[PDB]
């Protein structure tokens, strides 16, 4: 749930631009299926994976940068 | 952003629960400091009531600059529910200057994390040095 | 035998000090940029003690004297 | 489950001392070696294509008062505190540059420039009273009258 | 004697079992002091059970021949 | 031990300052009545690597210099100088034979103690092959008085005490005559 | 020019050595106030500092450039001595203590036959520039713990010099690399284990960290003797702290669990197998393994100071005077007489080789 | 240039001007470091550390305890300068010339194969030639021992 | 009889065998007085101070103004700096006057 | 008093001191400088000691404190290190909800009650 | 410990048979020095028809070296850095 075989594997699917993107706000590499956007342009994605926790099964990757409110 | 642990009242309990390991405050360089002088942030929670407000003076000029004040829940931002109370500061804003009002009873501690944001998107808008070069 | 490269270490801490000492009187904001109500010397109520908040005015034991 | 983020910052740790471990035994050696190369800097920093591998000269700890005269006599030998010759017969230059060094034997500094430290009653005698001095002034008097006879 | 304190010219067994239990960081500091003695006193049975001292270090300078000066030294002359 | 004496180097320049010391030079010679003598030229790890080796084929010389300062009574410098030239030339014999007759092994074995602190425990396989090749050409046996034959430290096989990093020269030579000398 | 530069580098090149020594310490004390978060915060199921700098490598730098840009609070407008003596007394015992420690073989800025001394001694200065920092800066929180830090930190300073004696009785040297390459055959781990129990226990109560922790008691003193200190006066402070914990961890390292020596002999000659001793790259990658040897031991230890924080509460302080003077004390005065007494009477004086 | 003489002239005026105990602690360790560090040059090595870690590391640590628990309370400035220079005059303890403005040697020799260092002489000679010194060194530590919980234990 | 002048190594130091002839000069029982051992006792003396030896230099010094020489040309060369005893200075035949090390032995 | 304060051996009448040149009143105006003539012992449990009421380490373990589960003045009067008298100053969160809860009703004032524990 | 021991005895003894070649060597620094003084006490006070040149120790028996030089030339005074422009030792600049 916290070890690099997880974060090696949602690494290597999101490729390098969205991972980065991940490296610079998230602060964890994460890989999920996309659910869509909202009409702000932020992407809403639902997580697979069987192996992480309760309440980070849903995460948003938003359309700035640096900020992110 | 090392704020000052000044929780007085049941705001106090959301102040703690981000430092819980759900939310964990650490993670984002907020490490709570006791003396003021080791804390750049002073997040008045709780109601301020007239006995202590003076002595709230007191702790606020003591912070060495900069300094920030975030005021949370309603006690702290314009006297809540007991507004109308002879003993109770009708908003912490007649003592010391705020710069982030967080609103609830008690605000989640998310809306905390979510004043505390907005309060760096302003540390990192601050144009000091810039400021000598071209409005001084 | 030869400790020219221990003084040369002595010098470069000693030096060093310095640097810890000098380099917040050039870093640091100037007071009018902040806030500019006063500096150090004059801002009494943040050049004082700290007891809480409220203002106030080493007797040890034998024991610990005598340990 | 082993946190790999929480091993981030060991990693730096460790990467802290190999720095200093790397830099220094390195830095180290290689200087050692290369002042043992010839008693010249024209042969020190030139590789020679008729020599054979380098030999390098890890530091020397633990010395003694032995090392000491070591040094020095690598030192006239071959112009370097650890230099390399097992010549039978040294060069001429060897016989006649012995090195010895004079010094003073003055007390220290603190000792007679505290304003408090230098207040006894047998430092004033010394410093303002002339009776150890002329006893032993005849001794050093009888040097030259002893002479002749 | 439910609990008495034991008397060391009486009970000189019961006297040690008190301050066994009572006072650990007394019993057991001199028993760990107390190998130190008695393993030196025992240094007479390793003498001839287990293995003999070895010889004295040569640190008195260069150790000179008890025998005087030989005349017929010869060779590597001038 | 490392004190800062009248004689010697001392640790740092600063001592130097606070003590005045000038390093002076003799530009003199010995007077032409005491004759000549050629100074043995080797250096630390040379001279550790042949001390036993100058022992055996100079032990009536180093006997004979020491005998005569005890027979000087305190006038050694002057009273054993013609005793000096005798363990300087013998001493100067070794070093030349060494040079022409066991070359390899020697260099091999200083060039070891060089790397690693000058400690005889840390080149016990470069030692092994210069006894065997010196034993073969100068009748020169290494030996540590005092003690019974069997139990002299160079010849333990299993010595606890090794050195933390292994000489490449060393086990290459080692290894090189591990099966054709030692068949 | 080149004939300017290759014999230039040869004036400066000593200069850069220590300058890569200085970097080296620094490095490992500046991240371990990163990796004490991360380490106490899983252990508490929280994440620690990772939104400062890429997974939050960049957090100790942050708080450094945070805190040497505030404003210093002084006693009057010339009056920076006060704020100033108690920080650099102590950083500077602490930063020429590194003068001793080897990296490897003769790899110490400073050898001597009286390394132990020296190190011990500049362990004094330290405890004196502590002292200094709850003195006449009024009187609210910081003189409240200096008649409480002294005595503490005098008393265990007894037990920590016993400690180190004994072990340099057991090699009979005062120089640290003797004690590291003594332990070649044996690791002071295995007969003096209650030594470095003893040692570790008295490491903790001299840098005043927890569960000894009543210098800077949060929940009786505030922020202790650091509730005037603010800004560069805190930082110097602080950093003085913890090359302290990292000094304490290498000490142990050193001292019971052999020093820069492998783990292995075996491993370590495969490795330095692989490449030719007439190159400098076998000497470079020589100091990393002898270094990471170091480094791992003293890393153990760094963890154990976090991790003894994380799992053990605060201990009251006149308890702490009655510990070593009651208990500690008599174990290491008469382990101090239990070591001679067997090495004698097996024939084992040791010497100096 | 020694600059040990500058540190001393500093010394030799906070003296004079030393007013409350905090002035004269901090002479106590302005006196000490001068000579620790002209120790660690110069004469011996093995002493300037002995100095550190006997009087920094138990006297003077001690001084500052019990001066916490006593009191805090509370010409011009040509006389001090003219008072120094006078004293600064005549800095030469000993009134041999020929002994202080005559440099010396020694030669060296290469007798004592059994390098050792200084402390082990001194042990090699104070625990067997002069046990006695010793063994009364340890009676008067007994004394004081003793001696110093008499005076202050009031019961 | 108790040791006097040890040297460090836990020998005899350069003044000890100077001592030893004056204790067995005056405790030798065929002098009737003290009177044979007052120049052993000048020795050892100046064995510690070289003070009659320094004297001596004194006038050397002194004298060597008032006939005109100068140190240069009767003095013994020196070098003052440790970091600067070159090997063209020591006499190498192919040394060069760059600083020698000894900033690690 | 409020600013400052103020026996076993038998009282023994000595009356007629005497020098061997002269009595005690012949030199009575005089020996204020002769410290050794003084007639007030300074052991006696009766002697005028006047010392002025030094008031005892009074810390303020006050609102800014993290063992505070709130705003607490404790005020602690401690000598050495133990506890002599200790004076809690509540009130430094009366926020008067009795008082207010007389003006609502009886739905109005219940959520005033979760506001006195905050837990 | 028993091990030290034993490697001890061996580096005593590698020391004590280069002991008479080493101190050989030094013997004769030392008689080289002791004649090269009397050579200039010798020059220096050769116009004084009373004066002795004889050592400062009444004993006659034992050899006791000169420890006193009348220093020279300073032979690094122009030095600068990384190049010591040492003055010519033997004669003229
Ligand atoms: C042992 C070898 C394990 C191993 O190396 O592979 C597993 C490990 C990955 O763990 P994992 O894939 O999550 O394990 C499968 C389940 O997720 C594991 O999750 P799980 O919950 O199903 O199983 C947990 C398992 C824990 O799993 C383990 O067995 C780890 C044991 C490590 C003990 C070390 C001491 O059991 C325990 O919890 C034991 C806890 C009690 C141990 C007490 C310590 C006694 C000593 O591989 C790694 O080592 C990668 C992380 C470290 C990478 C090194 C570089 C990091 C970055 C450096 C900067 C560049
Ligand atoms: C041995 C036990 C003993 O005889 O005395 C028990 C004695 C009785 O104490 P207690 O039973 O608790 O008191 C009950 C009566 O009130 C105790 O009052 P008490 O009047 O019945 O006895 C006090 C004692 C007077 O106490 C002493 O004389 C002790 C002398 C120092 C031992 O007088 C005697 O008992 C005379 C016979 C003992 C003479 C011991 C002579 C030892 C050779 C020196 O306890 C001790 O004195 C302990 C002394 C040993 C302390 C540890 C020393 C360790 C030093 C070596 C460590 C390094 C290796
Ligand atoms: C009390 C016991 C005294 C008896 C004793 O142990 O001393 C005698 C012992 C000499 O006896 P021995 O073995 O015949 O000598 C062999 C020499 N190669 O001498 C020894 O060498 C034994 C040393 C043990 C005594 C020292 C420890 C005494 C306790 C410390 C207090
Ligand atoms: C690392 C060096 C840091 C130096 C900090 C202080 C620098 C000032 C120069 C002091 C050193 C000179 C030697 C005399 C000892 C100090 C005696 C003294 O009077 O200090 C005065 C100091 C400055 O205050 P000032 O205004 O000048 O005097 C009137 C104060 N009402 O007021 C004080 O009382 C000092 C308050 C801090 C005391 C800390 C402990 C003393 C310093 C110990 C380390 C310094 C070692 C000595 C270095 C110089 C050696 C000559
Ligand atoms: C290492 C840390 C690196 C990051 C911090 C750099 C800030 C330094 C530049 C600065 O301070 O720029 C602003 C300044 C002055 O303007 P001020 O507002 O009065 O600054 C107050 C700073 N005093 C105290 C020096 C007056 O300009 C300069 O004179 C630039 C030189
Ligand atoms: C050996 C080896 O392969 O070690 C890998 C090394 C060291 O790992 P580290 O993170 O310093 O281990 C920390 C030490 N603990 C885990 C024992 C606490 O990794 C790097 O040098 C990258
Ligand atoms: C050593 C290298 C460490 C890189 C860490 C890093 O890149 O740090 C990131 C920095 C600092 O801002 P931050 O808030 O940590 O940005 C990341 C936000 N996270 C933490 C939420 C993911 O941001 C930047 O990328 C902008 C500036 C470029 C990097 C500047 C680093 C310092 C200079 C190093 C080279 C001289
Ligand atoms: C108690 C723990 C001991 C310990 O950590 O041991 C670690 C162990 C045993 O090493 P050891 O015998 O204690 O000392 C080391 C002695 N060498 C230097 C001869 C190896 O390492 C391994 O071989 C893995
Ligand atoms: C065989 C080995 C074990 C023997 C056990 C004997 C126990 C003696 C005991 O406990 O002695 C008891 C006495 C008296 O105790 P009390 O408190 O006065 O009265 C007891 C309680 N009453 C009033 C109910 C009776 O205390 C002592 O003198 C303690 C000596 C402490 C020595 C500390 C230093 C040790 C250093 C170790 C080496 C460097
Ligand atoms: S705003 Fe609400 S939660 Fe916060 S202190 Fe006031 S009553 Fe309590």
């Amino acid at each position: 749930s916290s070890s690099i075989q997880r974060t090696l594997r949602n690494l290597w699917k999101n490729g390098f631009k969205k991972s980065f993107k991940q490296l610079q706000g998230y602060n964890d590499i994460k890989s999920g299926r996309l659910v869509g956007t909202d009409s702000f342009g932020n992407k809403f994605y639902e997580v697979d994976d069987p192996v992480e926790i309760h309440m980070r099964t849903r995460f948003v990757e938003y359309t700035g940068f640096w900020r992110q409110d | 952003f090392w704020p000052m642990t000044f929780g007085l009242a049941c705001c106090a309990v959301e102040m703690m629960h981000v430092s819980a390991p759900r939310y964990d405050q650490d993670r984002l360089g907020i490490i709570f400091r006791a003396s003021p002088r080791q804390s750049d942030i002073m997040i008045v929670a709780g109601t301020v009531t007239n006995k202590m407000a003076p002595a709230l003076r007191q702790v606020y000029d003591q912070m060495p600059y900069p300094r920030w004040v975030i005021s949370m829940g309603s006690c702290a931002n314009g006297g809540g529910y007991y507004h109308y109370s002879y003993s109770v500061v009708r908003g912490v804003d007649r003592i010391v200057p705020v710069d982030i009002y967080v609103p609830g009873c008690p605000p989640t501690s998310e809306a905390l994390m979510y004043g505390v944001f907005q309060l760096q998107k302003k540390m990192m808008d601050g144009q000091t040095h810039r400021m000598w070069y071209r409005s001084y | 035998m030869l400790q020219d490269l221990f003084n040369n270490y002595v010098i470069l801490v000693g030096i060093l000090g310095l640097i810890f000492l000098g380099v917040n009187y050039f870093i640091v904001e100037s007071p009018r940029m902040d806030e500019n109500n006063g500096n150090i010397s004059d801002y009494i109520e943040k050049s004082g003690p700290f007891e809480c908040g409220f203002s106030s005015f080493n007797p040890i034991p034998i024991a610990f004297i005598l340990v | 489950m082993i946190p790999f983020e929480a091993l981030i910052p060991y990693a730096i740790m460790f990467a802290g001392f190999c720095l200093g471990g790397g830099v220094m035994n390195s830095a180290i050696t290689a200087d050692i070696t290369k002042r043992a190369r010839g008693p010249n800097q024209e042969i020190k920093r030139n590789v020679g294509e008729d020599e054979g591998p380098r030999n390098y000269t890890k530091p020397r700890y633990n010395t003694d008062q032995w090392d000491k005269y070591f040094a020095v006599r690598d030192l006239r030998l071959t112009g370097s505190l650890r230099g390399q010759s097992d010549n039978a017969v040294a060069e001429e230059s060897f016989k006649t540059n012995s090195i010895q060094p004079y010094s003073n034997t003055r007390r220290p500094w603190v000792l007679r420039r505290h304003i408090i430290m230098k207040n006894s009653p047998t430092k004033w005698a010394r410093k303002y009273s002339s009776r150890r001095d002329e006893r032993e002034q005849e001794i050093k008097d009888d040097y030259i009258r002893g002479m002749g006879e | 004697a439910i609990g008495d304190y034991p008397v060391y010219y009486k009970q000189p067994i019961r006297w040690l079992s008190y301050h066994a239990h009572t006072r650990p960081h007394v019993f057991y500091a001199i028993a760990v002091a107390a190998l130190g003695p008695v393993f030196m006193m025992a240094t007479p049975l390793r003498r001839k059970f287990l293995y003999d001292d070895h010889e004295p270090l040569p640190a008195n300078g260069y150790p000179l021949p008890n025998r005087s000066r030989d005349k017929t030294l010869t060779g590597y002359d001038d | 031990s490392s004190t800062h004496t009248n004689d010697s180097l001392n640790s740092s320049n600063y001592v130097d300052k606070l003590k005045d010391t000038h390093f002076v030079f003799e530009n003199d010679k010995l007077p032409s009545e005491i004759p000549d003598v050629e100074e043995v030229g080797a250096t630390t790890a040379p001279l550790l690597s042949a001390a036993y080796f100058i022992g055996a084929k100079c032990q009536d010389y180093n006997d004979d210099f020491m005998l005569c300062q005890k027979e000087a009574k305190g006038n050694g410098p002057i009273d054993c100088l013609k005793e000096g030239r005798r363990v300087t030339r013998c001493a100067s014999g070794v070093l030349k034979d060494l040079n022409t007759h066991c070359s390899d092994e020697f260099r091999l074995h200083w060039q070891c103690l060089s790397f690693s602190n000058l400690e005889y425990k840390n080149c016990r396989k470069a030692e092994s092959l210069l006894n065997k090749c010196v034993f073969e050409k100068m009748n020169l046996v290494k030996k540590i008085p005092g003690i019974p034959e069997d139990r002299q430290i160079h010849l333990k096989q299993n010595p606890v005490l090794k050195p933390v990093a292994l000489h490449q020269d060393s086990e290459v030579a080692f290894k090189k005559a591990q099966n054709e000398n030692s068949i | 020019m080149l004939n300017n530069l290759f014999d230039f580098i040869e004036y400066i090149e000593y200069w850069l050595i220590i300058v890569a020594f200085v970097a080296s310490v620094l490095i490992v004390v500046a991240y371990l106030t990163v990796a004490e978060r991360k380490t106490m915060g899983y252990m508490q199921r929280r994440l620690g500092p990772n939104a400062v700098g890429y997974y939050g490598v960049l957090m100790a730098v942050a708080d450094a450039l945070k805190l040497l840009s505030k404003e210093i609070v002084l006693p009057h407008n010339g009056d920076i001595i006060y704020v100033m003596s108690g920080p650099l007394i102590s950083l500077f015992s602490v930063l020429l203590s590194w003068a001793v420690i080897p990296f490897g073989p003769g790899l110490s800025l400073l050898d001597s036959e009286y390394s132990i001394i020296y190190l011990l001694a500049s362990g004094s200065i330290g405890v004196f520039g502590t002292v200094i920092v709850g003195w006449m800066s009024n009187s609210k929180y910081t003189v409240l713990a200096t008649v409480r830090t002294t005595a503490q930190l005098i008393s265990y300073e007894l037990v920590l010099t016993t400690v180190v004696f004994i072990i340099a009785l057991i090699v009979s040297s005062l120089n640290i690399n003797v004690i590291i390459e003594s332990q070649y055959n044996i690791w002071y781990i295995i007969p003096f284990f209650p030594l470095c129990l003893i040692f570790f226990i008295s490491a903790l109560a001299e840098t005043a960290r927890p569960p000894f922790d009543n210098v800077e008691a949060e929940s009786e003193l505030v922020s202790g003797h650091m509730t005037e200190l603010s800004a560069s006066p805190f930082v110097i402070f602080f950093l003085s702290e913890y090359c302290s914990m990292v000094l304490m961890s290498t000490l142990t390292a050193i001292f019971f669990f052999g020093g820069y020596l492998p783990f292995s002999n075996t491993i370590h000659h495969l490795i330095l197998n692989l490449f030719d001793q007439h190159s400098i790259y076998y000497f470079i990658i020589e100091g990393i393994l002898l270094s990471g040897y170091l480094a791992i031991k003293a890393n153990f230890f760094m963890f154990s100071f976090v991790w003894i924080r994380a799992a053990a509460p605060r201990l009251r302080y006149d308890l702490l005077i009655l510990f070593c003077w009651y208990v500690l004390l008599p174990i290491v005065f008469a382990i101090v007489v239990f070591a001679p007494g067997i090495l004698y009477c097996f024939d084992a004086l040791p010497v100096i080789i | 240039m020694n600059l040990e003489i500058l540190d001393l002239s500093i010394l030799g005026f906070y003296s004079l001007i030393s007013s409350n105990s905090f002035e004269s602690i901090a002479i106590l360790v302005a006196t000490i470091m001068p000579v620790i560090t002209e120790l660690w040059y110069n004469y011996s090595q093995l002493f300037a550390l002995l100095y550190t870690l006997i009087y920094v590391g138990a006297v003077v640590i001690l001084f500052v305890f019990i001066l916490s628990v006593i009191n805090e309370k509370e010409s011009g400035l040509f006389i001090l300068i003219l008072v120094l220079l006078l004293d600064d005059l005549d800095d030469n303890e000993s009134n041999d010339n020929d002994y202080n403005n005559v440099y010396i040697t020694d030669y060296a020799d290469w007798f004592n194969n059994y390098n050792e260092s200084d402390l082990s002489v001194i042990g090699n000679l104070l625990f067997t030639e002069y046990a006695l010194l010793l063994l009364i060194i340890s009676f008067i530590l007994l004394m004081s021992i003793i001696g110093l919980i008499l005076i202050v234990k009031k019961d | 009889a108790p040791l006097q002048q040890v040297g460090r190594h836990g020998g005899p130091n350069k003044c000890f065998g100077e001592f030893q002839r004056v204790v067995e000069c005056m405790t030798n029982a065929k002098h009737d007085s003290y009177e044979p051992c007052n120049n052993l006792k000048n020795d050892y003396l100046e064995c510690r101070k070289h003070k009659v030896e320094r004297y001596k230099a004194f006038l050397m010094q002194k004298h060597a103004e008032e006939l005109g020489k100068d140190p240069e040309e009767i003095g013994a060369p020196f070098v003052r700096k440790r970091r600067f005893l070159t090997s063209k200075t020591l006499g190498l035949v192919d040394g060069d006057d760059y600083e020698i090390g000894v900033e690690k032995i | 008093n409020d600013f400052y304060d103020v026996n076993d051996f038998f009282p023994v009448q000595v009356d007629g001191i005497e020098s061997s040149l002269g009595k005690y009143e012949e030199f009575a105006k005089d020996a204020h400088e002769w410290e050794s003539w003084n007639l007030q012992n300074e052991d006696h449990p009766e002697y005028p000691v006047k010392r002025t009421k030094i008031r005892h380490f009074t810390l303020n373990f006050g609102p800014q404190h993290p063992a505070a589960h709130g705003v607490l003045r404790l005020i602690l009067e401690l000598h050495g290190e133990e506890i002599l008298r200790s004076d809690p100053h509540v009130g430094l969160l009366h926020r008067g909800t009795e008082k207010l809860i007389e003006s609502k009703t009886y739905m109005q004032a219940l959520p005033y009650f979760d506001r006195l524990d905050y837990v | 410990n028993r091990e030290k021991i034993e490697l001890k005895r061996e580096k005593l003894w590698a020391r004590a048979h280069l002991m008479p070649l080493l101190q050989a060597e030094q013997d004769r620094n030392v008689v080289r020095r002791t004649f090269a003084y009397y050579k200039r006490e010798g020059e220096i006070m050769k116009d004084v028809p009373w004066w002795e040149v004889k050592s400062t120790y009444s004993n006659k028996d034992i050899f006791h070296p000169p420890q006193t030089v009348l220093f020279g030339k300073h032979i690094d005074r122009d030095s600068g850095l990384m190049y010591a422009n040492s003055r010519n030792r033997f004669g003229p600049d």
